[PDB]
């Protein structure tokens, strides 16, 4: 989930795993 | 951003942190 590349869905995977309780904001430019 | 930045580059896990709340 991390060290690679994070396409689509897998990035929020990552950040889901990651933050935990904090939770995260998913922002597309 | 991190979307765009994620996906043609190596994510690292600071890179990751800071989109936590």
């Amino acid at each position: 989930f991390v060290n690679q590349h994070l396409c689509g869905s897998h990035l929020v995977e990552a950040l889901y795993l990651v933050c935990g309780e904090r939770g995260f904001f998913y922002t597309p430019k | 951003g991190i979307v765009e930045q994620a996906c043609t580059s190596i994510a690292s896990l600071y890179q990751l942190e800071n989109y936590c709340n």
